[PDB]
């Protein structure tokens, strides 16, 4: 019975210049969903936990607004002061050996982002896909930055080279990480 | 996601205790609180409670808190007749919720009665008519007649600077013939 | 405190109402209420900061704005007999502490304009029995032939608005279908009201049409007008 | 099952705010404890700690905050309460419901990597799981080594076990898997 | 306790030529397997096996030996006989009382080396052992890797187990170890 | 129950150009002891070992002679034929985590060697060492290589660097490790 | 890691069992085989026995192992006089050991007794002398002369062509005087 | 199969003696054993392969060497008188199966180097009683007057050597101190006793010193006297 669990419930990050908002929840590291600020509604990560479980959108945007006061009010007695950026890492790697014709999943995992403003993007030999792309909220780290997941529905082959191309400020220039069949 | 007030209205003679019951379904409702609003304008806060049975604030008033039932009740002890206003109980976690209201009104025994039915007169229309039963007891209800051309109003207390004095009043008036009243 | 702009408002279905609320607190959220007899207190709109707004309870037909975070207003496209009553707006902070809430705000909604008539309040003069007994004179003023009842009447004693001693009906009462009344008493020590010295007026506050209304024909526009009944002390 | 949220309070060039309420179980529903952060810029100012029953400001650019908030007893004690009406709400609650019962079977699958035998287990969604090497029936223990289990992201996870020896046909190596789902030990055999 | 050696047969610009015997026990004694070798060069030309009955050539460099050795029955009936009085003697004899019935101790540290936490366990001789990373009094288990057993040479073992977690002034992480010596599970902390 | 120990008892090895040949027993991957065919005497990796139990050296020469012959026979059987030799392949590193003062033993592990024949020494700073320098028999590989361990106790410093340098046919120049606590 | 031959000599009529038995400590010796050596010439291997009791090798030789023990026997049933020679148990590991050796000596079934002691003559020497006691029984046993000038030779037995014969024999001789040989029972 | 050398040899404690053995099998092992009386058989050298060589139980004295993988040599450097006896040289293979003896060597050690003299054996004739009897007769040969035990005393009829119906003592028996004895006895049918054609004669092979008494072999013959 002894030593296990770790639940977030509540976290609210909001940028100052662009008026970005970001509220989710989350149980063990994996997130349980995200309110959508605009839409005004709740996604959860795993569908079939919406049909057990539910959480008052609403509950979400009160925080985003007492975060964005705070934000405001801690711009004024700091005096204002700057964040230094930081260079995101990638790591590509699949969901699951890599049985050729299968249908697999490429995961490209980006850390320390700060601040979580990122434009990740995939490459097939060179081409950008768009479909089998899905992209996961901005999960907290410790060292108060963030990490990002992008996924990628493929199909193995021995003929094609998958790439994951970041962009963001830390970097004058995108670095786009590499992985192939191997 | 909605609160239930059932006493719709309520009556209870002086020093007596009042009891307006509430019962909400939601489960995120860590504030209930308590709104009365005078008959004259805008509501205010009264009393309010959170997960913990219990409450004592204006000793007079104490709410009753069942978290396992989420069934809430306001007392209200030795219930003046000025404390007569309609009551809202409210349940809290994003925004507020509140509930039909309890119109409570606390009738002040007149402890020398003295049941008359004066005729007032006036420089003013025609028809002095306008009877004012006045000083009876709130133990009596003021009768309302089915004819058309005559209104009567309710039983509303009258409250002076004399030493100790409440009493009610029942206007009533017509707009043809034969005006009587003295057996209403 | 907050404080809502029309206070009283009659208007005709088809009519783009809006109501304002200057609030004068640190408070970021705002909440427009609208009461009813039955349904009791009921949220239609509310921001968590200027440039927000969220739908509450029954929102549909109204569209309301948060133009400033000290300024919160409630607007009605195409009024609708179904929305008259009164209308409060509140302030408070995030997480529900207190709200705090405004004046209050009559409106009113029909589809032919012309009924509004302002009332014909008259005073009546106590009987000369109740001051021989238990030696007091009630006073009674009412008023009628009035249809929106946004009447507030008030007793004046001497020159002053008098609150010690009246006793009025909270609610205009019925009339059939067209037109309300009203009635309300003060009473007083005997000796006072046999006092030829002592002014007895009864005011009767009543908010009708203005400007904007193509009133024509015989009869006189109703507008806002403040009528009232008076009488002197008394002999025997 | 509604589940409850933590509450953030009110102060007194990109700029990024971070608030956050933390609930940390123990043996279950054993020892609760209960934290948030108000976190700006990249560095944590104030805090609530569940041990210190008060908000503690960590840095000197968060004491107006925080004696504030420690100053009125309704947003006070309407903080401690959280550790129920979220910690312990949720927990017994959209939890117990949810999350915590929830299972994956793990897909094992053998192959090589002059050559090391790795083993690599996939898609299972319980916090533990163990893995065992055998050869010919023999519980082999000592080049065996570990990648480190990988959050996929998706309520699932992704860890590599590897060994040394350098096969010779007619052997039979085999890789063992336990309860990240069943109670019938997995077992994915490797001759030739 | 005296052992007994495997016993090779005779045959019918470096060379290096290879013989060994080989006793592979499971469950201790409850199934046990003879078997030899005769290795030339680096090619395992020749073999017998505990379950085969008799030699067997792996390759056809040694097809004489594999036959001679089959025909007569003191050849045969001999080695088919080391399965009891060589592998089973020593097991019983020598082994149960020396290399088995021989534990130690690990010595067990934490330490550092963007960090993770390495908790090196060292010294000890039971193949077997378990270690466990633990935070606040919570079991982690996901940034948990593992170096491989390295066999030191003096009958004692040494494994590292990393862990992810950047710790945070405040915490105390704990490193835990499972009886490859005692049955008291040693426990090294580290706050801060 | 199941899965248990493994036990080399008899490995006989024997090389024909130099004559030169090793007797061993191993336990588990560990050496329990090797015969020395010159002293006639059986030599335990763990003098505690040889207090309990014991082994006829005489068992040892006899597969040595056994060997020899077959040696002598199967060369000729395949008309005389060579061995590619093998590149080793060093490994530093300490028996225990180093504590600055407190001494310590360095481990220089040497996979894949082919012949049996190779010289392992030790060298501090740049001196070669001799004292405290232990060497164990050759142990089997799979691949019937073999790889042997030399050991090298020592006191941990800042200011010095160790070394093991491999000398091998397989080899044209030495290849010394290196290896500093850094 | 020394073997142990008990019977140091043994006598036994025909067709009798005769019992040799071995006994050895040390513990890696899975060969055990036995040599019988005539008194003739060179040692030969008879029967041998590896850990698992019992054999049966040459109906008439058996070996009872008894690794508990520690201890093992050769039987031979029907013993006949020719299988009279000196015995050695042997134990194998790397080497062989041998035991004290057990001279075995099968006494012949003498069938009909006839008790005689002739005396031979010589055309060599001088004192024809020399007696011939022969074709009596090995029950009774041949006297030894306490005599300084008078040697005597113990029980020998003589096997014959004929259909069934097999007597024994002693020959006794003097080098002085008045000698005459003459007693029988 | 394998044979000694010096089948029989005499030497004066401090001499070097050698003993070799030529085996004739493709066995690597090879063995040199000593026998005596009480003690019976036991190891003193062994070699695995030429070049090798083993102590075995009781190798203090001696010394041997293994040239060849089909020579075993035994070799005693200063000779005792506690090294008389019976040498013998066994092949074999490893792991023990079987291991093929030669046929024998007697040596002996004394300080007093004469003392050896030849044997003077003497064929006895029957008796006949003893063929007017059973119809038997039955010869009897003897020798005296030899130290070194090393005779080897056989009968022989009409030309070629014989053993059915022969018996001869094991060990040769005794005198005081000095010189030995030996008495053996031939039996045949009386109709082929007194046959004159018929020859019986004893012989005594003897093996002596050498570079007088020397390897020789008396003998004391007698035909079929019919009577
Ligand atoms: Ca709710
Ligand atoms: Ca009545
Ligand atoms: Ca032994």
């Amino acid at each position: 019975i002894e030593a296990d669990h770790v639940g977030t419930y509540g976290i609210s990050v909001y940028q100052s210049p662009g008026d970005i908002g970001q509220y989710t929840f989350e149980f063990d590291g994996d997130e349980l969903f995200y309110v959508d600020l605009d839409k005004k509604e709740t996604v959860w990560m795993l569908p079939e936990f919406g049909q057990l479980a539910s959480f008052d959108p609403q509950g979400g945007l009160q925080n985003i607004a007492v975060v964005k006061h705070n934000l405001g009010v801690l711009t004024k007695r700091s005096n204002s002061t700057p964040a230094t950026n930081e260079a995101p890492q990638a790591t590509v790697f699949p969901k699951s050996p890599v049985l050729l014709g299968q249908p697999n999943t490429l995961i490209c995992f980006v850390d320390n982002i700060f601040p979580p403003v990122i434009n990740i993007t995939w490459l097939r030999n060179s081409k950008s896909v768009a479909d089998g792309v899905y992209e996961t909220s901005f999960f907290v780290n410790r060292d108060y930055s963030f990490h990002k997941l992008s996924y990628l529905t493929f199909i193995p082959s021995d003929d094609d080279i998958y790439d994951c191309k970041v962009e963001h400020w830390g970097l004058e220039e995108p670095v786009l990480k590499h992985w192939e069949p191997e | 996601q909605q609160v239930r007030q059932s006493p719709q209205s309520l009556t209870v003679w002086e020093g007596e205790t009042a009891i307006l019951n509430c019962s909400y379904e939601d489960s995120t409702f860590d504030y209930f609180p308590w709104y009365h609003q005078f008959p004259g304008e805008s509501p205010a806060l009264l009393i309010a409670i959170r997960p913990v049975s219990n409450k004592k604030e204006d000793g007079r008033f104490t709410i009753f808190f069942n978290k396992r039932e989420k069934k809430f009740s306001l007392h209200i002890a030795d219930s003046q007749p000025g404390d007569s206003a309609t009551y809202f109980c409210a349940a809290s976690d994003n925004r507020i919720f509140f509930g039909d209201g309890t119109q409570l009104v606390v009738k002040p025994n007149i402890q020398n009665p003295e049941p008359a039915v004066y005729q007032l007169k006036d420089p003013r229309s025609q028809d002095s008519t306008l009877c004012l039963f006045t000083d009876f007891d709130s133990q009596i209800n003021v009768p309302k007649t089915m004819e058309s051309g005559t209104f009567i109003t309710d039983k509303t207390v009258l409250d002076m600077k004399a030493m100790d004095s409440k009493s009610n009043g029942a206007i009533a008036w017509s707009n043809q013939t034969s005006f009587t009243c003295q057996d209403i | 405190a907050v404080t809502q702009s029309p206070r009283n408002k009659v208007a005709v279905t088809g009519g783009k109402v809006t109501l304002s609320c200057n609030q004068t607190n640190n408070h970021n959220n705002m909440y427009w209420y609208r009461q009813d007899t039955g349904h009791g207190l009921r949220l239609i709109h509310y921001s968590y900061g200027a440039g927000s707004t969220e739908k509450g309870d029954i929102p549909d037909g109204y569209k309301a704005s948060r133009p400033s975070q000290e300024n919160f207003s409630l607007i009605l496209e195409l009024a609708t007999p179904s929305q008259t009553s009164v209308y409060f707006c509140a302030s408070g902070d995030a997480w529900g502490y207190e709200q705090y809430f405004g004046p209050g705000t009559r409106l009113t909604v029909l589809e032919d304009l012309r009924d509004v008539t302002p009332p014909k309040v008259s005073l009546f003069e106590p009987s000369k029995a109740e001051i021989a007994n238990k030696q007091k004179a009630t006073l009674v003023c009412l008023a009628r032939g009035f249809f929106p009842d946004h009447v507030e009447l008030s007793w004046w004693v001497n020159g002053k608005e008098v609150h010690s001693g009246v006793s009025t009906d909270p609610q205009a009462y019925k009339e059939s279908n067209y037109s309300y009344c009203l009635s309300s008493r003060l009473r007083v020590s005997a000796t006072f009201w046999h006092n030829p010295r002592n002014h007895f007026r009864c005011q009767v506050q009543f908010h009708g049409l203005s400007e904007e209304d193509k009133w024509p024909e015989g009869s006189p526009k109703p507008v806002t007008q403040d009528i009232s009944a008076e009488a002197w002390g008394r002999a025997d | 099952f509604e589940a409850q949220k933590a509450k953030a309070n009110k102060a007194v060039r990109h700029f990024v705010y971070q608030f956050m309420g933390e609930c940390y179980f123990t043996n279950g529903t054993q020892r609760i404890r209960y934290v948030t952060r108000y976190i700006y810029n990249r560095e944590e100012y104030v805090r609530y700690d569940s041990d210190v029953g008060e908000h503690r400001a960590v840095t000197e650019l968060g004491r107006p905050d925080a004696e504030y908030w420690n100053s009125q007893p309704e947003i006070l004690e309407r903080t401690r309460a959280e550790l129920d009406t979220v910690c312990r709400h949720n927990y017994e609650g959209p939890e117990t419901h949810t999350s915590l019962r929830r299972l994956e079977q793990p897909n094992v699958v053998i192959s090589l990597s002059h050559n090391t035998l790795v083993c690599s287990v996939t898609d299972f969604y319980p916090a533990k799981i163990k893995v065992r090497w055998f050869r010919n029936g023999q519980e082999e223990t000592v080049g065996v080594s570990s990648t480190q289990l990988i959050r996929n992201g998706d309520w699932t996870f992704q860890v590599l076990v590897m060994l040394e020896m350098t096969p010779r046909r007619g052997e039979v190596y085999t890789c063992h898997v336990e309860h990240p789902s069943l109670k019938s030990p997995i077992t994915v055999e490797w001759k030739a």
